[PDB]
RNA sequence: CCCAUGAACGAGGAAUUCCCAGUAAGUGCGGGUCAUAAGCUUGCGUUGAUUAAGUCCCUGCCCUUUGUACACACCGCCCGU
RNA sequence: CGCAAGACGGACCAGAGCGAAAGCAUUUGCCAAGAAUGUUUUCAUUAAUCAAGAACGAAAGUCGGAGGUUCGAAGACGAUCAGAUACCGUCGUAGUUCCGACCAUAAACGAUGCCGACCGGCGAUGCGGCGGCGUUAUUCCCAUGACCCGCCGGGCAGCUUCCGGGAAACCAAAGUCUUUGGGUUCCGGGGGGAGUAUGGUUGCAAAGCUGAAACUUAAAGGAAUUGACGGAAGGGCACCACC
């Protein structure tokens, strides 16, 4: 029995999609199938923000950000709880989680 | 023991923080980056490969580096942070933040932070196989 | 055995005259024992200085590579070696629902300096745009790329290094490109991403001084 | 037995048979 | 750093592996305008005073 | 836990709907009323029912309750609902009307209306939420 | 019952039990068993606290979604030499 | 700070585009192609599907050259384990790269032949054309670009629906089927033996295509429902849990 109408990927209208590598386990996964997450995070965490700002030499320096695109293979996404399993009806919802 | 600089002015050096998942490098060198002043690693502080990349070893290394640099007359530091890069991970290891905070609390003045990790345009083949690492 | 920092002498690094702030920092090097010369090891060095430090109230996401060419009396005489954009700013503009246009030119200045200039622009979204994406067609992309290439060529090849850096400090080339390509497709974040030095003439003192105030 | 490995074993047997009736 | 007091203004919740810490909001007795979140270990109620030896960390929200 | 069971709640609801006139805000009169009009074989159950009846009397005092339905109370409720303003809100000296509905009214043969004031139409055709 | 004799034991390793108020724990007393008999058990008073007003971290146990080739139901089913 | 050698074209990159399918992503130039749209051009049935026969055809593999960065079957070790000829780690051959000849196989998948007609809605999206206030490049001129509101046509799709089907999952085709006939190609007939033996044919080889029988067996199998279980994810509870 078919589980998903899109077969768990986003390949429509084309034959082949370039392989990419899982950032965790280094697995060859098609780019459309892979689970991608864009992380924008402060280089200095909120715990050390006060210490960094106090020890700075400039005024209103604004700490830099870090931009990383993580690509995960389905197994790693499930194991790392990035994505979860849902009910047969909840699977159809494509709306991103509120967060 | 160093440059003759007035009290209000601060001497500047750059610090390379290589935060891998095996250990952490704290490497202070000149603004040009050619002459080094202090380079001590997490492995030089903890005698256990487990803790080589721990925040504790990074904290100790940062404190040692900051003390030596203060003894050498540099009061302000330029921070550039690096991960393994290449085809491997791009997120810095756990020691980066601990080292940064440790050298902040050590009286060092902080310049401008930058993220310099090797970002390939399109690299070679990653080490893991087609099925990847299975542990 | 003996600490090598006792045998190392300090030196001061000076920025060229195009920048308001001349003193940029200090540099240590070993003394002159025989064949080894302090000046020789103090020459081929590059300094990565943010524009906020070189200028007074300029944007901080631009960095300049300054290379030293001569040393006289505890002073390092540096000249322009290149220009880059900071990693955070470069990563902050590449968004997922717009087209990114890039170009590069190997154009040489009047004073014999062969450069390579990289330019990046991004398609803008109209204030009343309802469509999520703002993509430019391939012909529009090629037109924008040609305009960028010709603008950089015109701006560089008719001037010398000093005037090129003077125009690069406030990014006049990017504003010119945004003005030019507005008819083809509106551009949003137009910048001269990277400038690298491909070739230089023979070292000549008189021009150096000139440059170095 | 997996079908792929069953086919592999059958191919090994065929190779032995072909080499034997040279 | 000196030792300074802070009055509890509202009990935020329970945190810890076994729910042993009360995460709380405290406003400083002298400044009276700056407030932070800290975890306090023991039975806490409205209006009691916690002496902070360190006084600039913030407990993680939730 | 002081959560009442369905026995208490249904008994109280029926008692209130049947004998609303005799009840009030007093627990000690309500419990006597309950023990007079009902057959509750336990004193504790009687007290629980009377307490919930008192709570519900207070609740109906400031409005309606989804469980109760008192026949006499509905008449007064619709009497309150019979509010009528002095001037109808639909009686307006001038009502604004778009050119399109003005044309529609003209096609209706009602183009001679005087109260209509033809307001200017919108300029920008931006009535859709951006997608993304 | 008496008189003698006078051992280990100086607070107990890994590991574990039971407990939220007249409670734990000290302390006796009754009932049963009982010709003779309580270091047991079942009840009773008497003296009377520390700490907590929380959480799923450990241990279970419930759900809910999900997978199954199980349905004697994972102590299942099942593959090859 | 430089030099070199090979590989690869990140982010932009989408349920977006192109190609008959495998497949296709740095700039620029050249070369020949191509669908759709536009059309009061032209021919005038020239068409649809296809035994035979042809072109192309992932990866791996085979002969020659060139090159060999990274990765890496085999192999040599180090760990883990009761054992590990594995999972993890170190090195590392063939290969991975280019050119020229073979190979013609994939879960080569939409597990859904191609052509044509009819049968519900809705919002988007890519290309082309047709309209329309009003904003932007501009500062003034028509432009033509970027938006905005519609329409038409061909596409990749999506949501919805008591169209109707179906064992059902589901499908706007998998509908217009006992109210059974639009045209046409391939192909299946309980499960094994078996895609095996044999013969033929292609190939340097590995192998490809065609392809049985004896014998054995009452089931094998598909969807869906309840339980039970899980080394899956979430909650909740208890001093025979914890704090
Ligand atoms: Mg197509
Ligand atoms: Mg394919
Ligand atoms: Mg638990
Ligand atoms: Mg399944
Ligand atoms: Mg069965
Ligand atoms: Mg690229
Ligand atoms: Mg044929
Ligand atoms: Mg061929
Ligand atoms: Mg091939
Ligand atoms: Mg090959
Ligand atoms: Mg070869
Ligand atoms: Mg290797
Ligand atoms: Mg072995
Ligand atoms: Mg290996
Ligand atoms: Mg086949
Ligand atoms: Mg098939
Ligand atoms: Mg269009
Ligand atoms: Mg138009
Ligand atoms: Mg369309
Ligand atoms: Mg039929
Ligand atoms: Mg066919
Ligand atoms: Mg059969
Ligand atoms: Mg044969
Ligand atoms: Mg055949
Ligand atoms: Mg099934
Ligand atoms: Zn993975």
């Amino acid at each position: 029995t078919k589980k998903r109408r899109n077969n768990g990927r986003a390949k429509k209208g084309r034959g082949h999609v370039q392989p990419i590598r899982c950032t965790n386990c280094a697995r060859c996964v098609p780019k459309d199938k892979a689970i991608k997450k864009f992380v924008i995070r402060n280089i200095v965490e909120a715990a050390a923000v006060r210490d960094i700002s106090e020890a700075s030499v400039f005024d209103a320096y604004v700490l830099p950000k870090l931009y990383v695109k993580l690509h995960y293979c389905v197994s790693c996404v499930i194991h790392s709880k990035v994505v979860r399993n849902r009910s047969r009806e909840a699977r159809k919802d494509r709306t991103p989680p509120p967060r | 023991l160093g440059p003759q600089v007035a009290e209000g002015e601060n001497v500047f050096g750059v610090c390379h923080i290589f935060a891998s998942f095996n250990d952490t490098f704290v490497h202070v060198t000149d603004l040009s980056g050619k002459e080094t002043i202090c380079r001590v690693t997490g492995g030089m502080k903890v005698k256990a490969d487990r803790d080589e990349s721990s925040p504790y070893a990074a904290m100790l290394a940062a404190q040692d580096v900051a003390q030596r640099c203060k003894e050498l007359g540099i009061t302000a530091l330029h921070i550039k942070l690096r991960a393994t890069g290449g085809n491997r991970t791009k997120t810095p290891g756990p020691g980066a933040q601990s080292a940064l905070r440790a050298l902040a609390r050590s009286g060092m003045k902080i310049g401008r932070i930058e993220d310099v990790t090797p970002i390939p345009s399109d690299s070679t083949r990653r080490k893991g196989g087609r099925r990847g690492r299975r542990l | 055995v003996v600490d090598p920092f006792s045998k190392k002498d300090w030196y001061d690094v000076k920025a060229p005259a195009m920048f308001n702030i001349r003193n940029i920092g200090k540099t240590l090097v070993t003394r002159t024992q025989g064949t080894k010369i302090a000046s020789d090891g103090l020459k081929g060095r590059v300094f990565e200085v943010s524009l906020a430090d070189l200028q007074n109230d300029e944007v901080a996401f631009r960095k300049f590579k300054l290379i030293t060419e001569d040393v006289q009396g505890k002073n390092c005489l540096t000249n322009f070696h290149g220009m880059d954009l900071t990693r955070d700013k470069m990563c902050s503009m590449v968004k997922k629902w717009q087209t990114m246009i890039e170009a590069h030119v190997d154009v040489k200045t009047t004073d014999g300096y062969l450069l390579r200039l990289f330019c990046v622009g991004f398609t803008k979204k109209r204030n009343n745009q309802i469509r999520k994406t703002s993509y430019a067609q391939h012909q529009q992309v090629r037109q924008i790329r040609k305009k960028m290439m010709e603008i950089m060529t015109r701006e560089v090849q008719t001037n010398d290094l000093k005037e090129v850096v003077n125009k690069l400090i406030p990014d006049s080339i990017g504003k010119d490109i945004e003005k030019a390509c507005q008819s083809i497709y509106p551009l949003h974040d137009v910048f001269v991403r990277k400038v690298k030095m491909l070739k230089k003439p023979k070292f000549e003192l008189g021009k150096l001084m000139e440059l170095h105030g | 037995m997996r079908a792929k490995w069953r086919k592999k074993r059958m191919r090994r047997l065929k190779r032995k048979r072909r080499k034997m009736r040279q | 750093q000196p030792i300074k007091l802070a009055r509890v203004t509202k009990v935020l919740g329970r945190t810890g592996s076994q729910g042993q810490c009360t995460q709380v909001r405290v406003e400083f007795m002298d400044d009276t305008s700056r407030s932070i979140i800290r975890n306090v270990k023991g039975p806490v109620r409205e209006g009691d005073v916690l002496t902070l030896l360190e006084s600039e960390r913030e407990a993680r929200r939730l | 836990g002081r959560v009442r069971t369905k026995t208490v709640k249904k008994a109280a609801r029926v008692i209130i709907e049947k004998y609303y006139t005799r009840l009030g805000n007093d627990f000690h009169t309500n419990k006597r009323v309950c023990e007079e009009i009902a057959i509750i074989p336990s004193k504790k159950l009687r007290n629980k029912i009377a307490g919930y009846v008192t709570h519900l009397m207070k609740r109906i005092q400031r409005g309606p309750v989804r469980g109760i339905s008192i026949k006499l109370q509905e008449e007064e409720r619709e009497r309150r609902d019979n509010y009528v303003p002095e001037v109808s809100a639909l009686d307006q000296e001038i009502i604004e009307v778009d050119p399109d509905t003005k044309e529609m009214l003209k096609l209706l043969d009602f183009g001679s209306l005087s109260n209509l004031q033809v307001t200017q139409p919108t300029v920008g055709m931006n009535f859709k939420t951006p997608r993304g």
